[PDB]
RNA sequence: GGCACUAUGGGCGCAGCGUCAAUGACGCUGCCGGUACACGCCAGACAAGAAACACUUGUCUGAUAUAGUGCC
């Protein structure tokens, strides 16, 4: 039916001068019609490799493509600062054409604990019938971080949204926001509003909370 | 350098509307190439969509677009097209056209890509944001720095711009990617870390501009004290 | 994949009609059956043509060719 391309790893944390190998695994024979691309944010993808192994004209020679059966790997021999981007494989052996899910190559750095803050809703917002509680994780590394909402020690589910900034240009930390959305009616049916954060730089999960109604 | 794909035609349309995207080619005669359309939903990866082969006009499609999209090419206008009919919100993405290289030089790789054109499918109507203080607190605030911010809530479509202090304050500001809420309106929030000794002494104002609704808003973020 | 047996008027029976289809199915009816070979012709596969498919051209293969079942 359709051919599946499955990439590996989906994100990768390396420092300059590393050997980086990205691998992508095909579900049927694609022969050698695999292409690799580099995409940077906001920008069109750029061709790096064609025919699974061939160096596209103008691309640095530190990029190489390899083939092994249905298992294709792009390896960047020596990482450069302009090479932190997202990379994609592609099969064009048959239609539909299929792209791997993507690999994001990111800046390694020392662990930085997320400095955490919780913000209760404005009385102005309650006039709108909705209430948002915001939990902020500031300047942390690595990106992986679990934010867990609790209202009176009861976890919430399906009523929060996250959003992460890209890796900061200067200290290459991340920052993340989590927004718990509630009706005002449900908001005042409770007192203790809490944010729980697990991160590699946190010895044990850190928790910030407030009680609804503090002057 | 001299090869160039210049896309146009994206925009905002209600679900079930249609849109004709265009990819004008320069630097080459379009008829001797396969032209592909690739799309990318916000935050997702690349998804091939439709392609057309040279000398025959043969067209191919992704199952997710089969029957609704039509890739075509006018060689007299040296331009490829993608008619999208009965559009659905899952179809929202940045739409790329790409050229399949010459077989001998770059295999079947797409060597040149258009600039991107944005397609938004939504039944939401335009709404300016409501701006809400993310006020800092009295507790903790023991790290020499405190954090404060603005909640930019319930707008459509993107984008807003958020400055602080009319652009004066930028160091340590984080403005997150907007998320689309289940209501189909968007929200982001802008936060800034500041010296915790300035809270009552220093005024912090977030300025939110939402061009589509012609709304500029300035919000003063004040402490609450006890 | 290998092994085993099993089946195949042009590899191209000669035709007709209904053909539906969307490229997935064809079929009945008639007609006549030296043999290879040479071709043609068609169909595969391969390359090349600005060329994934179609197209054009070249080369090759259709007897050790396609078609099943069992074994492994």
């Amino acid at each position: 039916s359709d051919i599946q391309m499955t990439q590996s790893p989906s994100s990768l944390s390396a420092s300059v001068g590393d050997r980086v190998t990205i691998t992508c695994r095909a579900s049927q024979s694609v022969s050698s019609a695999v292409a690799w691309y580099q995409q940077k944010p906001g920008k069109a993808p750029k061709l790096l490799i064609y025919s699974a192994s061939s160096l596209y004209s103008g691309v640095p020679s530190r990029f190489s493509g390899s083939r092994s059966g249905t298992d294709f790997t792009l390896t960047i021999s020596s990482l450069q600062p302009e090479d932190f981007a997202t990379y994609y494989c592609q099969q064009s052996y048959s239609f539909p054409s299929t792209f791997g899910q993507g690999t994001k190559v990111e800046i390694k750095r020392t662990v930085a604990a997320p400095s955490v803050f919780i913000f209760p809703p404005s009385d102005e917002q309650l006039k709108s019938g909705t209430a948002s509680v915001v939990c902020l994780l500031n300047n942390f590394y690595p990106r992986e971080a679990k934010v867990q909402w609790k209202v009176d020690n009861a976890l919430q589910s399906g009523n929060s949204q996250e959003s992460v900034t890209e890796q900061d240009s200067k200290d290459s930390t991340y920052s993340l926001s989590s927004t718990l959305t509630l009706s005002k009616a449900d908001y005042e049916k409770h007192k203790v509003y809490a944010c729980e954060v697990t991160h590699q730089g946190l010895s044990s999960p850190v928790t910030k909370s407030f009680n609804r109604g503090e002057c | 350098s001299e090869v160039q794909l210049v896309e146009s035609g994206g925009g905002l349309v209600q679900p079930g509307g249609s849109l004709r995207l265009s990819c004008a080619a320069s630097g080459f005669y379009i008829s001797y190439s396969s032209i592909h359309w690739v799309r990318q939903a916000p935050g997702k990866g690349l998804e091939w969509v439709a392609s057309i082969s040279p000398y025959s006009g043969s067209t191919y499609y992704a199952d997710s677009v089969k029957g609704r999209f039509t890739i075509s090419a006018d060689t007299s206008k040296n331009t490829a097209y993608l008619q999208m009919n009965s559009l659905r919100a899952e179809d929202t993405a940045v739409y790329y056209c790409a050229r399949q290289g010459y077989r001998r030089r770059s295999g079947r790789g797409f060597d040149y890509w258009g600039q991107g054109t944005l397609v938004t499918v939504s039944s939401a109507s335009t709404k300016g944001p409501s701006v809400f203080p993310l006020a800092p607190s009295s507790k903790s605030t023991s790290g020499g720095t405190a954090a404060l911010g603005c909640l930019v809530k319930d707008y459509f479509p993107e984008p807003v711009t958020v400055s602080w202090n009319s652009g004066a304050l930028t160091s340590g500001v984080h403005t997150f990617p907007a998320v689309l809420q289940s209501s189909g309106l968007y929200s982001l929030s802008s936060v800034v870390t500041v010296p915790s000794s300035s809270l009552g002494t220093q005024t912090y104002i977030c300025n939110v501009n939402h061009k589509p609704s012609n709304t500029k808003v300035d919000k003063k973020v004040e402490p609450k004290s006890c």
